[PDB]
């Protein structure tokens, strides 16, 4: 199972992710992100990203419906 | 000696006897906490 | 065994008696002199509680029962503890009515009360039909 | 599942003389059936210290596909260890913080059955963030 849940985790990337842009970092594993579709989201972030590099700002890439950092 | 030869022939057979039999349950708590703790770790790691 | 019986101590001797599986040692170190009659007292919870065979364990159990038949008051404990494990009905009914028979209606009284709360359904339904025979 | 328990309950205390049906019962693909027999090797083996249970009972546990199974194994610890209820924390401590629920559910009724009725305050040391879960 432990297999299984690094699986999952590593085949929720490979998509069609969509592209907005950091914007700011509440705590630990959850942010502000604004999309390129204009409507700014509050989502989750997930734990795989090393932290360092969400300065205030980074293009970011952002699943379709969960809409998380991807 | 009532005991003495008492002692040396059918309590020595069960001294000798529990003794090992203490050795082995001293060296499995020792392994089985060493399983337990691994349990733990891949555990927590898939719950999380 | 020997040696065991020169120990004067014969917890000592009943712990290889029932290693080795013999019963006619486990019944002389409980009919010797009168060293602590109540050493059955000590093989029952030996029987009840670590025994994990059941194929000699109502043997023993029941070579108890010969020692408890042939000490001086029979009807106390000996039923309840190992003739409802044992599961013989009609032994029950027959030294039951023999308790009846010398006019003493005091402890079979006492020892209907003991089975009817520990033994369970159809060994009480088997006693009571040798009841009324 | 009203012939699940009925026969499991049509053997009690036989300690050897169910393995043939203790077996089949297992091997079958209806996950309702061999929830049956982990009923029925509780039942067989009541009050007993079997190694030979505690194995195969909780192979199972560990193993098997369906859920509901996983607990009827689990939910049957108690019913052949209550005579001596110092094993019962030592044994279901660590199942009781699995992954899924259904193992976590059978190891709290497990404590309940096995330390029936005792002042034991160790199956109660484990009970207290059991009832402080997440799941319902």
């Amino acid at each position: 199972e432990f297999l299984h849940a690094q699986e999952e985790v590593k085949r929720i990337q490979s998509i069609p992710l969509v592209i907005g842009q950091f914007l700011e970092a509440v705590d630990q594993n959850t942010a502000i992100v604004g999309s390129t579709t204009g409507s700014n989201y509050y989502v989750r972030i997930l734990s795989t990203i090393d932290r360092e590099l969400l300065k205030p700002n980074a293009s970011v890439a952002l699943h379709k419906h969960s809409n998380a950092l991807v | 000696l009532e005991e003495g030869k008492a002692g040396s022939g059918l309590r020595q057979y069960y001294l000798s006897k529990i003794e090992e039999l203490q050795l082995i349950v001293n060296d499995k708590s020792q392994n089985l906490r060493r399983l337990q703790a691994q349990r733990n770790e891949l555990n927590a790691k898939v719950r999380l | 065994f020997q040696r065991c019986l020169d120990d004067h101590k014969y917890k000592q001797a009943i712990g290889i008696a029932l290693e080795t599986r013999r019963l006619d040692v486990f019944e002389k170190t409980i009919l010797e002199s009168n060293d602590v009659p109540g050493m059955l007292a000590y093989s029952l919870k030996l029987c009840m509680s670590l025994m994990q065979n059941k194929q000699f364990r109502n043997k023993v159990l029941r070579v108890l029962v010969k020692i408890y038949m042939n000490l001086e008051k029979p009807d106390f404990i000996n039923v309840c503890q190992c003739l409802i494990f044992l599961d013989d009905p009609q032994a029950v009914s027959d030294i039951l009515e023999k308790l009846v028979k010398e006019d003493n209606l005091l402890m079979a009284y006492q020892i209907c009360f003991d089975l009817y709360e520990s033994a369970s359904q159809q060994f009480l339904s088997s006693v009571i039909q040798n009841l009324r025979t | 599942r009203g012939l699940a328990v009925g026969i499991a309950l049509v053997m009690y205390g036989r300690m050897e003389e169910a393995d043939a049906l203790i077996e089949s019962l297992c091997r079958d693909k209806d996950p309702i059936l061999r929830r049956s027999g982990m009923y029925t090797v509780a039942m067989a083996y009541c009050g007993s210290g079997n190694n030979k249970a505690i194995r195969r009972l909780l192979h199972v546990a560990v193993s098997d596909v369906n859920d509901d199974v996983r607990r009827a194994a689990v939910e049957s610890l108690g019913f052949i260890l209550f005579r001596t209820p110092e094993q019962c924390p030592s044994v279901v401590s660590l199942l009781s913080e699995s992954y899924n629920p259904h193992v976590r559910y059978g190891a709290a009724m497990a404590l309940g059955i096995c330390c029936a009725g005792t002042g034991n305050k160790e199956a109660i040391n484990l009970l207290e963030p059991m009832t402080n879960d997440p799941v319902n």
